[PDB]
Order: C-alpha cells, then structure tokens, then sequence
C-alpha cells in the first residue's frame, strides 16, 4: 500500500470537512491535532491515509502562539522517524483555508506562514470560491501572492508534470457532498435559488487541479521534499546542537 | 373630548412641522461592526444607493495594528428631504491575532458623542439647536460560518447591545443555501436567546396600547438575523436591470426576495424604522447615560 | 451634495414622523390678556368653535378684587389631530381704581411655566416627554377707544413683550367705522415703534438667508394690531347659516374679511405660526430665561 | 336768558364730546369749563358744560372723584356767599360697554356724588349691543345701583322711564339712506341710527334734558343737593 498524510488548518465553518470528503469520494466525517487513519481502496492502489485536522484554529477571542501545538506534532513526527531509523508518519502535506474576504492575507495567516514554511509543506487554498466572482477571486490571488513574497514566505512548488493550472495558486475550491440530476446528469454541486455551482467544472472552482496534483499526481513528491528539505533541516540543528 | 362645531385648522399642524424640516435636514448616524472584508462597505453604498463609504470596495486595504474607528460624514437628499448621514466603520476590528479590547474603542466612540451631546446641553451658553454626533443605527456583519456566532461576535454583540441599537446581518448570504440558510438563522437565534442578547427592535422598547406595531416589529424580530447581500453593480436577467451579483452558475438579486433578504433591513433603516431608531437612541439609551453620569456628577 | 442612483426611501421619513406624532397629540397654549367685557371668552370659543373658554360668554361675571388668573384644558379631535389645549384668562385684570403692578401676576404666571420646564429638564430623574405646560400665545386686547392705548395697556405690553409672544387685537371692533379702525390702528402702531414694544412676529428671531417667509411675517407685522369680532350664533343671511352677531341694523359675520380681521387673527395661530409660535417660545424666549437663572446660581 | 349746566364725566374715548354736539346740535384730573350761548327754538340757553379729562386714564385712580366734588362744593360755598346761578345742575356718567357690570370706579363715582349732583347713567356706545345684550346690562346694571343703594335722578310725568340706564348712540354726521337725511353711524352690514328708538334712548334723553325736565333738575338741585351742603355747612 501507500502512505500519506494530511494536515487541515484553518478557522472553522470554511468547508474543511466537506472538501476532504469531496477530493477521498468517502464519509472520512484548546487548539490541539486530531488524527484520523482511513483505508481507501481505488484506482487499484490502496491507500492508507492520514488526517490530521486541528480543531479550534482561530476561534479564540486571543490567538496568539496558537500555531505552537502544530509545531510541536511536526517536530514530534520528526523525532519519531529519527528514533525509528535506528512507517512514514510524517506530516507530509499542509492545506491552510484562507478565508474569502477580499482583501490580504489576515495577520493570523502571515505568522502561521512565517513559523511553519520551513517545517511543512504549505498548500494555501482559498476557502469557499463558490462566495467569490472571477474578478475578486483573481484580485484576491494577487494579493496574497504580494503579501506571501512579501514577508518572505516560502510555499510549495509543485514540479514539472497543466502549466495554466499549477499557476492558479492559492487554488480556490469549491466542495458539495450532495448529487443532484441537471438535465439527467449525476452532478456533484451545491444548489442556490439562482443556480448550482459544481465542483468538478473547471471554470466554477479549482477543485479538480488540487484533486488531480494532490491525489494522483505529485503526492510522492510530498514525500520527497518532507524527507530531504524539512527533515533534512531539522536534523541539521538538533544533530548540531 | 370637546366636540366641534366647525372647521378650525388643527389639521394643518403637521404640515407646519413638515416645513420646518425643510430648512434643516435630519440627521442620521450608522455604524457598521464587523471583520475586515465582509461588505459593510458594500452594503453601506446599497443601501443609500450612493458611494457614501469611506473607503470604496476597490481600494486597497490593509489592516492596521490597532483598532481604529473612522468617520465619514455626507449630505443626501431625496424629494425635498436632506440627511446629513455619518457613517463609522472599524478598520482593524476582529482582524489582530489579539482581539482582546476590540471592542473598547466602538463603545468609546458611543459614548464620547453621548458626552459631546451633555456637554452641549449642561452649559450656560448653549446653543439653540444641538448637533446630533450619537450613533443611531449599529449594523453587525455575522460571518457566514454556517455553524454558530463566533465568541468575538457574541462579546461585542453582549457589550453594543446596552449603549447603542444594533441589527444583526448574516454578511455575504450568497454563500449559504436555503436550508443551510435557515438552520444557520435558527442556531442564531437560539445564541441569541441563550446569551439574552435583545437586538433591535426591542418589544420592551414600545407601547403596550398599540398592537399594530407590536405585531409588525415581532414579525420584523422573528426574522432576524437577515441574509443581506450587498453590491454596487446591475446586471440584465431577462429583461430587466437589477443589483445583483454575478457568478458563473447565475447571478444573486438584490432586491428579489427569494434571493436574499435586503429589502427587509432597508425598509426598517429607512422606511419604516428609522425615526423609531432615533427615538429610542433619544429616549432610552441617552437617557440611561444621562442618567448614570449625572448619579455620579451630583456635585 | 452627494447625487444618488435609485430610491433609498429617506422621503418616507416624513410619514414616519406623523405617525409618531399621532398617538400622542401636540398641545398648545394660548394666555388672553385684557379688560373684563371685551369680547375674550367669545372669541377663544370663535377661533376653536367650541364651548372651549372657562367662562360661557352669558352665565355671569363679577369683577374680582385682586387681578386672578385661571386656565381651562381641553382636548380638540380634527381629523385624528389631538390637540391639548390650555386657554389661560385673567379675570380682574385693568378693572380696577389702582392699577399699579398689575402686570405681576401675567408675569409669574409665565416664568411659573418656564420654571417647570427647567426644573424638570436639570432633573436626573428626567422624563421621556415633558409636558410643555409654557404660554404659547399671548393675545392682547385692547379696547376699542378711537384715541390711543391706555397707559396700563402700555405698560403691560412692554413688560410682556420681553419673555411671551404678544399678538395685539382690538377688541369689539364693531363699533368702530373703517376711518376710526384705520387712525387707531396707525396711532397704536405710532405707539408701539415710539416705546419699542416689539410684537410678534419679530423679524429679528428669524433666519438671514429665508425670505419668502420673512416677507410673509413682515406682512403680518404690518397688519397688527388686528380687528377682531368674535360670535357663536348662526344666523341665516340671505341663504347662507354664518356666524355672526345680530344687531338691529345688520348682521355682522365674523369669517367676512370685508368686516373684520379674524380670519387674519385665527390663521396666524391656528393655520400658518402654530409652530412657528411654539419654536420661538421654546428657543427665544425659554433660552433667555434659562442664561438668566443660571448665571444667578 | 335762562342758565344751565352739565358736567359730562367717563373714561377718555367714550363719545363724550360727540354726545354733547348731538344732543345740543353745535360743534391730573381738573375740571374744564365751556360756555355756549345756544339761542334754539327761540329760547336762549347759556349752557356751561364741565369736562372731566383725565378721569380713569391714570394707571392709579385713587381719588379722582376728588376734583368733580370740589368743583360742586366750590360752587355751592360761591353762591352761599353771594346769597348767577353756577351750581352744577345735570351730572352725566358715561358707562362703557362691556356687557358684564359696572366697573368699581364707576360703583365709587356713583357712591361720592349722588349726594352732590343729579346723575343720569348712560351706557356709552349703545351700537356696540344686540337688544338682547343690552336688555341684559341695563337689567344688571339697575340690580348693582339698588345693592349698592345709589339714588338717580327718576324723571317726572313724561314707559320712557323703563328705559333707565339710557343706551345712547352720538354722531355729528348726517348721511343719506332710503331717501332720508338721518344722523347715524356707517357700517359695512348697515347703519345705527341716532334717533331711531328701535336702535338706542337718544331721543328719550334729549326729550327729557332739553324739551320737558330741565327744570326739575335745577329745582332737584336747589332743594335737595343745596340744602345739605347748607344744612352740614350751618
Ligand atoms: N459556500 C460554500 N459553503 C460550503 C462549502 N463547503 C461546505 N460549505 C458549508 O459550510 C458549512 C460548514 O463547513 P463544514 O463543511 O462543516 O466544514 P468545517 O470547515 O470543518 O466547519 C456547511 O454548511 C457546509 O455545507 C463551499 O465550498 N462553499
Ligand atoms: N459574496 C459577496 N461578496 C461581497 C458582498 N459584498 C461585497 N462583497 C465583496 O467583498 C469584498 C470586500 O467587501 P468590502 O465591502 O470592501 O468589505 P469591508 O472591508 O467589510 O467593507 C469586495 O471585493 C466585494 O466585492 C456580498 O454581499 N456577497
Ligand atoms: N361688540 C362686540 N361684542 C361682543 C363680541 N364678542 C362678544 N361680545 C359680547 O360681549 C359680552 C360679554 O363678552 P365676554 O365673552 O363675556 O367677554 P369677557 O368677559 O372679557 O370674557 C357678551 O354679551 C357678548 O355678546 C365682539 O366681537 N364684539
Ligand atoms: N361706536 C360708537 N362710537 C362712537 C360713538 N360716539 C363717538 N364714537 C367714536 O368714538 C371716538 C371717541 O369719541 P369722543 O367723543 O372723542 O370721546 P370722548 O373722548 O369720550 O369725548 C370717536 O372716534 C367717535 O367717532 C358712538 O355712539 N358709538
């Protein structure tokens, strides 16, 4: 089988859940970590996958060092692993939710981005598209992209294989449990007194380039990049040390 | 009462009144509360149909290390009628990694213009007609979480809810579909019920001898909190120009009621309540603060 | 200033108003001030049409030692319009041999009002709504002598002028010809410039900048004093039922303007500076009442 | 010829002097005298008229009455010296119109002088009364004089009597009306006629100071007025 292992931050009501079941096609539903083993048997290829969610991100009145418990469980996988040496438990993948605002990166994301780039691998996804026209997503995107070079933040790149899709970063996404029949046509999407927004549709929301990328795609090169860069370093100072 | 025997005149009174008002123009206060990037600038510039904000939704925008409260003030007129409108928005509120005090400057700005509004009354040499600085209406944007009220929003909520009326709006309704829409508005209410925040309009507030009115603002409470869409720009569907919204699968009116629920928040700003607003701002939240100062400047 | 794209509403804002107005009722308060036998309770009952005055014009009335003043309230329907009515006479007043400081009690009897107002707005304890019990109105009447005001009338005109709204009317202006009605109303104007009694309405107390109703009270200036006749009984003048007074050689109908000046007079108060008269009390006159007591304590 | 005289007294702007030139038909508080020589009907009258100005004008009253008796006791002492006959003979009040009562200072004229000079109350201004109204005051009025116990000069032989106290209506000016010359007042709604007795008791009053009773008033002087101030006097 496969391993892998997925870390959900963001503050609460953003569609975490609902897009984690969307990406798996499976009913997988104090700011500490919550882990959660599922066995997903597709495409031929088992996979057992790891969620670590972390529950009560960002819902205190007072949110500061509230990114110190996610720190803590990525070092403490660390150390396992080194121990170990002498199962891949790592932390190996990251989704941060911003929430759909319209303006910047929230002083909240900045400090999250600042102490946890060199520890994770960092996928921001822009919670809730389906509340965004293409004119404001697209602004958004650029501003978090300034602000993101800005402090210098470094995030993931996603390598060589979709050239306009892996430019789309931060990925705007879209999910919906709920199958509806437009036009006799088993849809996933999400229905409003004015229309359905689908998951699947390319134009409506990236959920098919994180799907495709994350799931099927580059989920080794994860793997790659948290053994020689992230573990790599960590190594470099406690060895040092 | 004495009977009559003719026509007298009486009946002209309230057009005296109304002139009068011609030469002056109301005065009219809001304040919008919210996080950063909500659309109270958005619903602001709706509602009034006019760029009254201080800062336009294009702009850039970015979050200050402390909260600050700002002022924008504007004339509109409408058939003869002149609003001298000042509108207070909060950069920075609910947007800091540390939220604590947030909302201690919102409850100074109330209170200042209470106390700028006693000052001119105490003195010797007052003048003949008071300016108006009190805060009339206070809009709260409720972020469309779709779970429950954040703790932030309950705090402010519990606090703004004794010194200035306050309306709440689930900002960005497009984003919930109707039955999330309405267990969202049932969870709400029943927070709001547990912490015993009474918002406006409050029943307590209004006569016990008219019933009329006490059934249209009970039907007006029993629809809050309102799933408010805001936005500046019209768009053709089918062959009419509405305020809408434009996503790929269809655009959001405004102004229908099936979509959203905006017209129910303008029409008890400006067209039903709005006087009520100022009386009860006048009459029982200035009162008090008269009232509690004075206990304490007895001497 | 700032242009709009649509209908906000704000216009409505007037109908609200009305119908907060409406449930409570607006209250007025008018203070007739003269000799006995001119004509007062009859023209109260005239300009209101109903048994409104304390005194029925035909009951009795005998003269009081000491100038006394008395008030009467009322509510009047028009149209679901309430009005809290407060008529105020002063029986005993210009009656008797001595008449010196027989301005006393008209004056105590307003800054009373104007004491009730302030005691209750200082108060901590304030009420919502205070009841506005202040003199609104001051209708002066002067008899009908043909020569010149009378030095207690002088006086009490312009003791009264500095703290109420004082209107001047001639009383009994039936047995005056339109010769005697004009040279008495120029020698009583000629009077009033001479020692600076200003009446109301008062350009002084109104805004620079308006003119279409600074012409109007200029006008209405220039009218005063006015020539009243009051009536309550109909009488059927060719095939018309007018109010009016029936004498021997004629019918008299007080709503003739080519008779008398009451519609001038019941216009004014009622119809067009009912407002007007309850602003400039509340901000004229109120105001300089309280600068005074303030500065004292 | 043959002597008399009237002293007019009341509030200034009471048609005093407009009463006196219709009744005899020719154009501080102290007494002013006037002589006439009137030579109507063939009879010569040297008539002197005393004026009262300044009485109820005064904001303070108090004892204005003081120079009418004066003047009356004056002229009683100069004709107890000689013994021309200069004492005051007909006194007229006039009573303004208010439809209510008489005034206290009419209630204290009437009580100082009605021991010291004939007095003939008249209310002033009669035009200013429905029939009714004035029917009302004159009823009034008379109830007042007997509680305050004043006696007026009643008037002998020559229905009119009933009449008392006379409603009066003077005007110096004669005007046109249904093709008749008559002395009255003009009004919009019509006009009050002098010698209409439907309208006022001016024709009484002049029938009974000037054609019949005049006589009586000098006799009701000597005999009455005069003898008192004597009698106190010896
Ligand atoms: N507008 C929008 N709402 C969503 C989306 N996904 C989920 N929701 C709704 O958001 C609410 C809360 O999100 P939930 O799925 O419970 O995930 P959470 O973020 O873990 O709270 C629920 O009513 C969801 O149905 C989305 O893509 N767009
Ligand atoms: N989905 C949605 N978006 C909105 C609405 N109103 C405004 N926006 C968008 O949200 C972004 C921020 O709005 P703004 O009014 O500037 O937020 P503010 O900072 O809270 O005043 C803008 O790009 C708007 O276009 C709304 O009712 N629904
Ligand atoms: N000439 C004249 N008489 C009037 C007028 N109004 C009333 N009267 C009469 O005056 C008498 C008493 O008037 P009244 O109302 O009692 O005056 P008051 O005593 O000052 O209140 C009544 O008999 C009325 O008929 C008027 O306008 N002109
Ligand atoms: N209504 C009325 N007015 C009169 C009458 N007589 C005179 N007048 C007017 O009243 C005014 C006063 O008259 P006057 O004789 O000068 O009064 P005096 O000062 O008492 O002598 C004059 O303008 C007269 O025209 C009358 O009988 N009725």
């Amino acid at each position: 089988g496969f391993e892998f292992t997925l870390m959900v931050v963001g503050e609460s009501g953003l569609g975490k859940s609902t897009l984690i079941n969307s990406l798996f096609l499976s009913d997988l539903y104090t700011v500490k970590v919550e882990t959660t083993k599922v066995l997903i048997k597709e495409n031929g290829v088992t996979l057992r996958l790891t969620i670590d969610d972390t529950p009560g991100f960002g819902d205190a009145v007072d949110n500061s060092n509230c990114w110190q418990a996610v720190i803590n469980h990525i070092e403490k996988k660390f150390e396992d692993y080194l121990n170990a040496e002498s199962a891949d438990n790592r932390v190996h993948c990251c989704l941060y939710f911003i929430a759909p605002t319209g303006h910047g990166l929230k002083p909240l994301d900045v400090e999250f981005m600042k102490n946890l780039h060199d520890k994770v691998n960092i996928i921001p996804l822009i919670a809730k598209a389906d509340t965004m026209t293409p004119e404001e997503c697209l602004r958004f995107k650029k501003q978090i992209m300034k602000e993101i070079h800005e402090h210098k933040i470094q995030l993931y790149e996603f390598p060589e294989c979709n050239r306009k899709l892996k430019s789309r970063v931060p990925f705007a996404v879209v999910g919906s449990n709920t199958v509806l029949e437009i036009g006799g046509r088993r849809v996933r999407g999400r229905q409003y007194p004015w229309g359905v927004a689908e998951v699947e549709n390319i134009d409506h929301c990236d959920f098919t380039v994180l799907r495709n990328m994350l799931v099927r795609t580059h989920m080794q090169d994860l793997k790659d990049v948290t053994n020689n860069v992230h573990y790599e370093n960590y190594r470099s100072k406690k060895l040092s040390s | 009462t004495t009977p009559l025997e003719g026509y007298v005149g009486i009946d002209t009174l309230t057009e005296q009144i109304r002139k009068k008002a011609l030469r002056q123009g109301f005065e009219f206060n809001v304040m919008v509360v919210g996080s950063a990037g909500l659309g109270k600038s958005t619903l602001v510039n709706t509602i009034f149909k006019s760029k009254v904000s201080r800062r336009q939704p294009e702009e850039d925008y970015h979050t200050p290390s402390t909260v600050e409260i700002k002022t924008i003030s504007h004339v509109i007129e409408e058939k003869g009628i002149l609003l001298k409108l000042s509108v207070t928005d909060t950069p920075g509120f609910g947007d800091q990694v540390d939220n604590t005090n947030c909302w201690q400057p919102i409850m100074r700005h109330v209170n200042e213009q209470y106390e700028k509004y006693l000052n001119e009354e105490i003195s010797i040499k007052r003048r003949k007609r008071i300016p108006d600085t009190r805060v009339h209406c206070c809009i709260y944007f409720i972020p469309p979480s779709g779970h429950s009220l954040r703790l932030v929003d309950i705090e402010v909520m519990k606090r703004l809810v004794e010194i200035v009326n306050v309306i709440p709006v689930i900002a960005k309704s497009d984003s919930l579909t109707l039955e999330e829409r309405e267990r969202f508005k049932a969870t709400i209410q029943q927070q709001l019920i547990e912490h015993n925040i009474r918002v406006y309009p409050d029943l307590e507030n209004l006569d016990v001898d008219d019933e009329t009115e006490r059934q249209r603002n009970l039907k007006l409470k029993e629809r809050l909190p309102f799933a408010i869409v805001g936005s500046s720009t019209t768009h053709q569907v089918g062959s009419k120009a509405v305020l809408g919204r434009k996503a790929g699968w269809g655009v959001i009116e405004v102004e229908n009621d099936a979509h959203c629920e905006f017209n129910h928040l303008r029409n008890m700003i400006i067209r039903t309540n709005l006087q009520d607003l100022k009386e009860v701002t006048a009459q029982v939240h200035y009162e008090l603060y008269r009232h509690r100062r004075l206990e304490t400047l007895k001497k």
